[PDB]
């Protein structure tokens, strides 16, 4: 039932650490934040206006992936208008990406190299993450070590 | 029926992970049987977003 | 320290302490009913001066 | 469930019996999709009686009865009782409302009873309220299988929110303006 | 140190032959600890300086020695038996910082003796709940870690001075000082299991008004809590465990209600010593029903986590109690049920049956008579198979179960022989209800058909020459038969409505009130010691007025009387031995009385009902 249903989300969301007298309060907030809405033109279409901005900024088969599954979704509607509110407050290679020197039955195209300079930007994107580890294990460290003692130990805190 | 609603708990989970979702595997299960019922999904947008800002706040 | 003992006595019955350090002693007894006449009387070295006596008296 | 039992034939006269056909009407009774085909599968064949084995000795359960008591909300007149039943009551509220409200108060159609403790009454209810509303849009209906408790857990979370001290009244203003004002600040 | 290769070796020599989940346990990589490169823990006069430049020298490298390295105006000298090493700074330096420098020394002793503990104190051999609690002993080091840093990057900007790195490492002489207290303890002597954590349950009520170190004791405990609930959360929910490492309370073997599972006293914890009878009952009851299959999961199923001043780790235990003890009691009652096996043991040995016993007298009479190296146990068992078909006793489904056995015994074991004194059945058990009605009831049982047989077999025996008197003239035995008659069979109305009848009543309610095995086996013991106290047998002088009785009455029926020598189709010379036998019956059973009249009623004031021989000579 729906007045359990606020009890498991708020357990899942929220890992254990208090946990006797919040878990009551924060089904409070569920019951409470439920109506401030409620208060106050088809479903599937509200997919292909995301699928559009896939293609103008690139993937068109992710596009294609994604009206795939909600046209054999269409034989359930409510549930995707909940997955499309939450779809921008979320988080913020292989050897097949631009390969021409494989397949069997391939047409001719010529040469391209416009999409080169984006054959090396997957490579970038790799290494400058691999960059930036290196720069936030010298941090985490630095902002502990330059601070006073009570800052990474919670005994000279008491 | 329980093989049916398993395919589509399935397809609701590969659309829900390249959309990049906050939600998980688990509150997932959840939210679909929620709309099950008749909740209204709008509403439902709404809670979440203000109950994972008052869980944030003790961390 | 003296406090911690002190609500658990008037929550429980019961202090808690091995060094002694609070006028309640517990007086072994048959167990037959002379609890009430027997168990409890205050050691008249360790009470506080922040209690009075009829303080000291209503907590035992 | 006294009448019924009573009119069967069966002895029945006693409080403490009541009692017992009271707890067993409120936790462990039956109830099915609809009366006339239960009624069909119970009288070509008996199963439907689970066994209540108390210490004192007292058995009084059978199954067929105990789901046609509350049948009293598809057809009324079983119970003997000439107000309309619980599909027709809806509506009938729901006719008499707004037609252009109509659609907003039925987005949200509110379950509600004690009888709640056994589930299995929320499938028959929402079958009823398919067919309440003619077919012009589908159920939006509210229906747990936990609701009766529902008045407690309305006021647990009303009465303790700190914005609820705007709506509620306290003794300054009831002395200033007499007590018939607790009819229009506090509603 | 020599001492820790001795714990390692005595620890896995006792882990493998103590329980049955794996042998022979491989030894851990030595070499790790022999190597002296793994141990954590270990230039320019410090004399001709001035003052302040001696103070500067001396912070820098006490910095050092607040973990075990020197530097380099610091030495370390033998650590040699000491359990807590102090330093030895560089010789020829003043009298003022010595003082100073031995207010610090201190917090570094009390660092040498935790890394020789957690550096050793991970093997195989030392268990696995040694484990978990190095592994909260070991964050606390690597925040010791963090402290020494951030004082490196005071230090270097002329930050730190010797008041200033007092004040910051004093908590941490309250916090460190504390494992520097129990390391010492711990490693002395075997500390197994629950012991090390009733020694983290008694530090948290030495500093309770502290206040700094309770909190620290707390979280020490609940994380040597962690590896321990990991096989109780086996124990708790199926009756089986597989921990190879013997750390826990209960003990597994190879053996099944007592035998498999014996508890070890030293492992439980402090937090659950009032309970440790429940989880050995629980472990125990899932166990046996395992080995019927049929189902094991319990339903409530809990994560488990220590909590000073609440039960969450004491309180699931009855629920488990509550499903573990009701699942067994379940099974037993309705699959091959003892609610009825106990009711097929009443019977026969407790005689319920009147058809099968009449019916068993007469047709085995013969055999009876003959003694022993005459008496023939397959007729006897044919003889038992025909009288089972012809009566109707037959209509439960145990009746197979009665056999021939012999007792050499007259009930002369109470504290060779003919065959009617020989005479017993061995009824043969089920494996699932042999658990809870053992050797020892089944002895007691029939001890108590033997005592009851005897009644029976006299009352035949009279009836026969009574039968075969009616001469008529002839009136003299005719008396005392009488009297014996009525005497024996009031003893067979006393035992039968008041011995036996209502506390089979009591019993049967008491059965139902018990929802434990302990509880049913309780109710059984007592009843059937009861029964048997109040008969004839089991008595501190065995009173043998009974022994006698009987004999003196199978003597005249038959033995003396030769049915009146066929007088009824010797000058008198018999009726002198029915005066006799009268007199001396006159005395047994004076004598009977007045022992139950000693002794802490009902059958005096009824076999006496109308005063008859309420007097008939007085004791002394």
């Amino acid at each position: 039932s729906i007045t359990q249903l606020f009890d498991d989300l708020c357990e899942a969301l929220l890992p254990a650490a208090n946990r006797k007298r919040a878990k009551r309060s924060l089904k409070k907030v569920a019951y409470n934040a439920l109506f401030t809405n409620l208060f106050q033109l088809p479903a599937r279409n509200k997919i292909l206006m995301l699928s559009f901005d896939l293609r103008v900024g690139g993937l068109g088969p992710k596009a294609d992936r994604l009206e795939e599954l909600v046209e054999e979704l269409e034989a359930v509607g409510s549930v995707l208008d909940l997955l499309v509110q939450l779809a921008g407050s979320g988080p913020p290679r292989d050897y097949f990406l631009n390969n021409k020197h494989v397949g069997r039955n391939v047409p001719y195209s010529g040469y391209d190299c416009d999409d080169l300079s984006v054959f090396e930007m997957d490579v970038q994107s790799l290494i400058s993450r691999e960059e930036c580890l290196c720069h936030s294990m010298i941090q985490e460290t630095l902002q502990v070590m330059e601070a006073a003692p009570g800052t990474g130990l919670p005994t000279v805190g008491l | 029926n329980l093989n049916a609603v398993r395919e589509t708990m399935d397809v609701l989970l590969e659309i829900s992970r390249i959309l990049n979702t906050g939600l998980d595997m688990e509150t997932l299960s959840i939210c679909v049987r929620l709309c099950e019922q008749g909740i209204n999904p709008e509403a439902l947008s709404s809670v979440i977003k203000e109950l994972r800002k008052a869980t944030e706040a003790l961390k | 320290p003296v406090l911690s003992f002190l609500y658990r006595w008037i929550y429980d019955g019961e202090l808690e302490d091995t060094y002694h350090e609070f006028f309640v002693a517990s007086d072994p007894t048959v167990k037959t009913d002379r609890l009430w006449h027997d168990k409890y009387t205050l050691r008249k070295s360790m009470i506080p001066s922040f209690m009075t006596m009829d303080q000291s008296r209503k907590v035992l | 469930l006294m009448k019924i039992l009573t009119e069967r034939g069966y002895s029945f006269t006693t409080t403490a019996e009541r009692e017992i056909v009271r707890d067993i009407k409120e936790k462990l009774c039956y109830v099915a999709l609809d009366f006339e085909q239960e009624m069909a599968t119970a009288a070509s064949s008996s199963s439907l009686e689970k066994s209540y084995e108390l210490p004192d000795g007292q058995v009084i359960t059978i199954g067929n009865e105990r789901f046609r008591c509350p049948e009293a909300l598809f057809q009324p007149s079983f119970l003997g009782m000439e107000s309309c039943g619980i599909h027709e009551t809806t509506f009938n509220s729901i006719m008499k409302c707004d037609v252009d409200i109509r659609k907003d108060l039925y987005a949200n159609t509110v379950l509600s009873g004690g009888t709640t403790m056994y589930p299995g009454i929320a499938d028959r209810m929402q079958k009823e309220i398919t067919a309440l509303a003619p077919s012009t849009m589908k159920i939006k209906i509210i229906a747990p299988p936990e609701r009766k408790y529902s008045v407690w857990i309305g006021g647990s979370i009303l009465a303790s929110l700190s914005t609820f001290q705007q709506m509620w009244i306290s003794k300054q203003e009831y002395d200033e303006s007499g007590p018939s004002i607790v009819h229009r600040k506090c509603f | 140190l020599q001492q820790s290769l001795e714990l390692k070796r005595k620890m896995l020599r006792d882990k493998q032959n103590k329980k049955n989940s794996g042998q022979h346990l491989p030894i851990f990589p030595a070499w790790v600890y022999e190597r002296p490169a793994l141990i954590g823990d270990f230039a320019l006069p410090i004399g001709t300086l001035p003052l302040a430049s001696q103070e500067s020298a001396v912070v820098e490298d006490l910095l050092y020695v607040l973990v075990g390295v020197d530097g380099r105006y610091v030495s370390a000298q033998p650590l040699a038996g000491r359990q807590s090493r102090t330093f030895l700074v560089d010789p020829n330096l003043d009298l003022s910082i010595r003082e100073l420098v031995h207010r610090i020394l201190p917090v570094a002793a009390s660092y040498s003796a935790v890394t020789r503990f957690i550096e050793e104190k991970s093997s195989f051999e030392y268990g696995q709940v040694n484990h978990a609690l190095a592994a909260a002993m070991r964050t606390l080091v690597k925040e010791h870690l963090i402290l020494v840093s951030q004082l490196e990057q005071l230090h270097r900007q002329g930050l730190l001075s010797l008041q200033k790195l007092w004040f910051y490492i004093q908590p941490a002489m309250r916090t460190m000082d504390i494992l520097a207290s129990l390391a010492t303890s711990v490693d002395k002597g075997e500390c197994l299991g629950g012991s090390t954590l009733s020694l983290l349950h008694d530090r948290s009520f030495s500093y309770t008004g502290d206040s700094q170190a309770q909190e620290l004791c707390l979280y020490l405990t609940k994380a040597a809590s962690a590896p321990y609930f990991e096989v109780l959360e086996k124990w708790i929910y199926r009756g089986i465990i597989h921990d190879p490492y013997s750390e826990f309370m209960v003990e597994e073997h190879e053996l099944y209600w007592d035998q498999r599972y014996t508890i070890v006293q030293q492992q439980i914890p402090s937090f659950l010593q009032k309970m440790a009878d429940k989880i050995l009952s629980t472990g125990k009851y899932l166990n046996v029903v395992r080995e019927c299959g049929h189902d094991v999961t319990c339903p409530v199923a809990k994560e488990i986590i220590y909590t000073l001043k609440e039960r969450a780790y004491v309180e699931q235990i009855e629920k488990a109690f509550n499903y573990a003890s009701k699942v067994l009691l379940d099974f037993l009652m309705e699959e091959k049920e003892l609610v009825a096996h106990l009711r097929s043991i009443k019977r026969y040995f407790l005689m319920d049956q009147g058809d099968f016993f009449v019916h068993f007298m007469d047709l085995a009479e013969e055999e009876l008579r003959k003694p022993v190296e005459d008496i023939t146990p397959p007729r006897l068992e044919a003889l038992l198979e025909l009288a089972l078909r012809m009566s109707t006793a037959n209509t439960d489904p145990f009746k197979d179960d009665l056999k021939i056995d012999l007792m050499p015994h007259d009930l002369i074991t109470q504290l060779a022989l003919s065959g009617l004194e020989a005479f017993s059945f061995d009824y043969i058990v089920k494996w699932p209800l042999s658990l809870i009605i053992n050797r020892k009831a089944l002895t007691r049982y029939q001890m108590l058909f033997r005592h009851m047989f005897y009644c029976k077999h006299v009352e035949r025996q009279l009836c026969s020459v009574w039968i075969s008197n009616k001469a008529q003239w002839f009136a003299g035995a005719f008396t005392l038969r009488q009297r014996m008659l009525n005497f024996v069979q009031n003893i067979q109305y006393y035992m039968m409505f008041e011995v036996m009848e209502p506390t089979w009543h009591i019993l049967e309610k008491n059965l139902k009130s018990a929802s434990n095995i302990d509880d049913v086996l309780g109710h059984h013991t007592g009843f059937l010691d009861t029964c048997l106290k109040d008969c004839m047998l089991t008595n501190p002088e065995l009173l043998k007025v009974f022994s006698k009785l009987m004999s003196v009455c199978v003597m005249f029926t038959n033995c003396m009387q030769k049915f009146t020598q066929s007088m009824k189709l010797l000058v008198s010379g018999f009726e002198a031995t029915i005066n006799k036998f009268d007199k001396n019956f006159s005395a047994h059973l004076l004598d009977l009385l007045a022992r139950l009249s000693i002794y802490s009623a009902s059958v005096i004031s009824r076999l006496d009902f109308n005063g008859f021989y309420t007097e008939r000579l007085e004791r002394l």
